[PDB]
């Protein structure tokens, strides 16, 4: 006989995005930007992902293959967290210039870090959706992907062009080769949820403020 | 590939000196279903590990660590298994034993002529035990005491260790003159996944040659093997292998010392994923030859009681009380870091004699 | 286990060299509906009991004393079969044999290269006859002569004496570079009842290796083998293995002399009852040699009739006739206790010559 | 004849040491629908083409450029092979292999005595890939590394390298006195296509005997034979055979050198086309040596490169060095011709060191 499992509801979903944006599709039927030029991806098709953060599905390129992530279970104490106070939180960048890197780090907000603040060792899967908002004479071509030991290091992703498909929205998975890292240490040389915005070319105007 | 075979409950003694590793493969923690079997031509060139002379009734460690191993059968910077590290940043096992997850395979083997013999005890344990390996090293404990321990016989009139290849050709040499060429093609083209001799290798013993083989177990608590040579110091995952030739007489009665022999090793068991482009720090082989052991820092009292609980330890004069002196001394160094080195336990001073060294360690 | 094969009336003499022990099994007095079996993985490893180097032409005791016995292959205080009589009071054999009931098998192994040749004699007498151990010691008699002694003959050309085990782990080596592991697994999990090759030792024969083995009995009439060690002193249980190599020349014609072998012993054939607990009296394992041999008081006149029934005994100057003045020389001293020691016949003095010897003897 | 056998996708590990040469023959641009197979008695007469000793732990080059062969076991002017390139202007492969068409097997063979023991590594080189097969001889890179090497141990207690005929008499040798003739006839006539053993060769094992042997491959662009031997300096199609036996210790265990081999070859595979009469430009068979090496003009480059990918080749008192002295001083000379011999650069003088033979070498 095994100890009950005990569940909590949470009710009504804070800082949910309810009206979104509309040049994210939400079906493979309506998104062709890998067939002519729009985006050039190495990772695949955007798959849809329904999350309840976000009141609408959307497609998004999965940076690493889905899996199942074992999860250990033989000390004391376990708890499934799972999409509770949870919300897409946004951040502003400038794009980099031609040679240097943008790492783009993950957050969460104040109430998932006092719940799992109640244990030692996790592991979570993250999303992303960027959004490039092109005014006219912007030419910007860009490149996301996954860090994965160091600084120079380029794996398979995504390039694509902001002025004719303004948002792309990414699938991180939890990839790692130990599960439930410490929360607050975390493994030497992991990849946790990470991307990498790089610029490649940028064939604007003269007319638009650029480092967009 | 490379099964997991069922064994009896109980071990027949006429093919096995030890008891069975496990009556089950270990295959928890390891993400099987993760990567993507890649077959290259490259993946089928063995890798010459070790080669050179050997000492008798002493056992040698060769520390396998394929993510930084050299070839001394090729000349060039990067070779069969480690440029798969190279390449990609996940290696995936396929299949697991009593140990740990499996990726690979050893063979032994010595040209000998008829007029010495011996015999050779060979394991190879994982890595996440490394005191069994350290305490074997030492003359402390024998191969014997350990499950999976096998004993070869190398003399002699004996066909043991021995490599015999018949050249993979199309033709199969059809037009040989004065005699056959034993299994090598247009015999039989037996699968890597059977196990069966091929009609030729039946009655000719000589080309069929029983190999002195085992195979290479990671470690039990990973999920995949991303390399980072930074973790593998706090907690080693690479194997050990542990080579002890035994007896070894001359036709003159004479107990010899010193015999050659050279190791071979592939990796054909594993899965791949995230394949790196233009990286920066990069596995770093080091050239010419070899890794050399890392003994992390909560294996101190693991080596340190085995010392204890030796009555051979404390006399002097003898080759573990060598060691003995030597390891006390290194623990009462300043190690910046939080692992020594089985070098560091050979290339030490030395002091007087055993229980000042001891003393001395208790309040540092 | 370790089964009662019947044999004929006659024995072929293409196998056997003497008369079969008996045709049927020994089993009474033994009580074999009483324990429990306990097979516990510890029970798999063997036990190097003897090891070194042993005079040809004069045959070699080994006291094969199961509950004091030492591991040469393990710096330990206990190993397999001795932590066995540590934990139980009661040891059950599970079947029998010609001479008594059988608790487990010895193997005789030397590598020995090309250059030598010779063979040898073992026999393994249950210790209820000690006579017949120490008359063979002594020169007095042959093996040949009694029930029950093999011949194998190491030279060689030959693969006899040798230990190929093929590690236990569930990859089976499937991926062995230039040669198959023979009889490891991933072959056939051939059972420890049943006496099959596998199938790939049927082609290989360097790694099928004929044993030079025998079997460890006990005495018939006790009921189990609760050890006391005062009570087997009087009536001793455990048996005596007699080895003796006879040849031996070299390349160049000339007789050799002590040669190396070892002898590995295993019981895998018992049953156990009461289990002790926080015990003061324990079987003490006298730590690195051996066991001796006792000579009971009942036996003395034994001993003394061989050596008057020999010819050889008597004429000076010879092995036989020091033995017999060292044999009359401590049945003339002061015994305290009612047994004899066979190193109390190896390390007396001595006087003048034989008569004299007697005539003292017979006052006493 | 001499087929083309289909191998697996991976290659079992117990037979071969290297990856598949291919899974599939290599038959476009020969032209194998064009000659008419001409199968005389004098085909059937083997050619020892290598005769001598050869030193130990390098790689030794056996040039088998079949148009001028030397036959070392016939005293004449022709032989079985060479009177076969006098005779017609095309010969035509019948099949191919992983390296190209193939014309004929090699074989060889060692008669050893018990008391020394070694292995042999040896591949066949097309001669399209000269460059593979010089940067073997001079030790900037080992056989192992290369796809179709083939490993056999001569020892021995082995009946490896050796040679038993059994005489093609009618009769059979049906009275011999004391033993079989095995394999002869009136066994069995075992065909050239089948590969079977006979009866007898199946328990006898000494006369069956485990061969060394390869193929002999061409080149992959040519559509025939058409010898010319200006040509084929500038575009070289005759294979070259390696050699290199490895460890080789005697009962002192003393690492030997300079083993005696011979090897023997057949061209068996050929079909013949436009028969020559009364011609004066013949294919020059040398006496009593042997052909040498041809390195042609586009080569130079490739042979540069893998000393300069070697760190042996830098350090000075090594035998890569002198090579490499010896190269640079080869290219800086004056050539009327297109090519350079191996003999150019094992003859050749000697300046200081590396750097300054360089860079009078750009120049030039």
């Amino acid at each position: 006989m095994q100890n009950p499992t005990q569940t909590m509801h949470i009710y009504d979903m804070p800082l949910r995005v309810i009206a979104g944006l509309s040049t994210l599709a939400k079906t493979t039927e309506e998104d062709d930007n890998t067939s002519t030029g729009i985006v050039v991806s190495e990772v695949g098709e955007p798959q849809v992902v329904n999350h309840p953060a976000w009141i609408d599905p959307f497609v998004a390129y999965q940076l690493r293959a889905p899996r199942k992530n074992i999860t250990p279970d033989f000390i004391f104490g376990r708890a499934d967290i799972g999409n509770a106070f949870s919300a897409f939180l946004p951040r502003r960048f400038s794009a980099p210039a031609v040679g240097t890197r943008l790492v783009v780090d993950p957050v969460f907000t104040y109430q998932q870090r006092t719940v799992l603040g109640l244990y030692n060792y996790f592991h979570a899967d993250f999303y992303y959706i960027v959004h490039v908002p092109a005014p006219l004479g912007t030419g910007i071509y860009l490149k996301i992907y996954a860090p994965e030991f160091d600084t120079t290091t380029v794996t398979r992703g995504i390039r694509f062009k902001p002025s004719a498909s303004p948002t792309i929205a990414l699938s991180v998975p939890w990839s790692n080769d130990l599960s439930t890292v410490e929360t607050s240490v975390g493994r030497v040389g992991q990849s946790g949820g990470s991307i990498v915005i790089e610029t490649i070319e940028d064939n604007s105007n003269e007319t638009v403020n650029t480092p967009l | 590939s490379l099964p997991e075979n069922a064994p009896n409950a109980v071990s027949n003694p006429q093919q096995f000196i030890t008891p069975a590793t496990a009556l089950s493969a270990e295959e928890y923690n390891v993400h099987e279903a993760l990567g993507e079997t890649e077959e290259l031509e490259l993946d089928e060139f063995p890798v010459l590990v070790f080669k050179g002379n050997v000492p008798v009734d002493s056992v040698t460690s060769i520390p396998l660590d394929l993510a930084t191993i050299y070839d001394f059968a090729w000349d060039g910077e990067q070779n069969a298994i480690s440029q798969k590290f190279q390449r990609f940043a996940h290696l995936i096992p396929k299949s697991a034993g009593g140990f740990g997850p499996v990726i690979g395979n050893y063979t032994i083997t010595a040209n000998l002529p008829t007029g010495v013999a011996g015999r050779i005890l060979h394991n190879c344990l994982p890595g996440d035990c490394v005191d069994l390996a350290v305490s074997r090293i030492f003359g402390l404990k024998s191969l014997l005491g350990v499950a999976g321990t096998a004993v070869s016989a190398i003399g002699g009139p004996l066909l043991n260790g021995l490599v015999n290849t018949a050249a993979p050709i199309l033709s199969g040499a059809a037009h040989a003159i004065g005699g056959n060429v034993v299994g090598g093609l247009a015999d039989a083209v037996i699968d890597i996944g059977s196990n069966l001799l091929t009609p030729k290798e039946k009655e000719q013993p000589s080309a069929n040659s029983s190999a002195i083989s085992g195979d290479i177990p990671i470690s039990r608590f990973v999920e995949m093997l991303k390399y980072v040579k930074e973790n593998y110091q706090d907690n080693p995952v690479f194997p050990t292998l542990l080579v002890e030739p035994q007896n070894f007489i001359s036709n003159a009665m004479t107990a010899l010392k010193t015999i050659p022999i050279e190791v071979f090793a592939n990796m054909r068991n594993v899965k791949v994923e995230r394949n790196l482009f233009d990286r920066t720090v990069v596995p770093t082989v080091k050239e010419a030859t070899l890794a050399d052991i890392v003994i992390p820092n909560h294996m101190y009292g693991y080596i340190l009681r085995d010392f204890l609980q030796n009555k051979r330890a404390f006399q002097s004069g003898t080759k573990q009380n060598v060691y003995f002196q030597q390891f006390l001394t290194v623990l009462s160094q300043r190690n910046i870091r939080t692992h020594i080195t089985l070098n560091d336990i050979t290339s030490c001073s030395i002091d007087s004699e055993s229980i000042a060294n001891k003393i001395e360690r208790v309040k540092h």
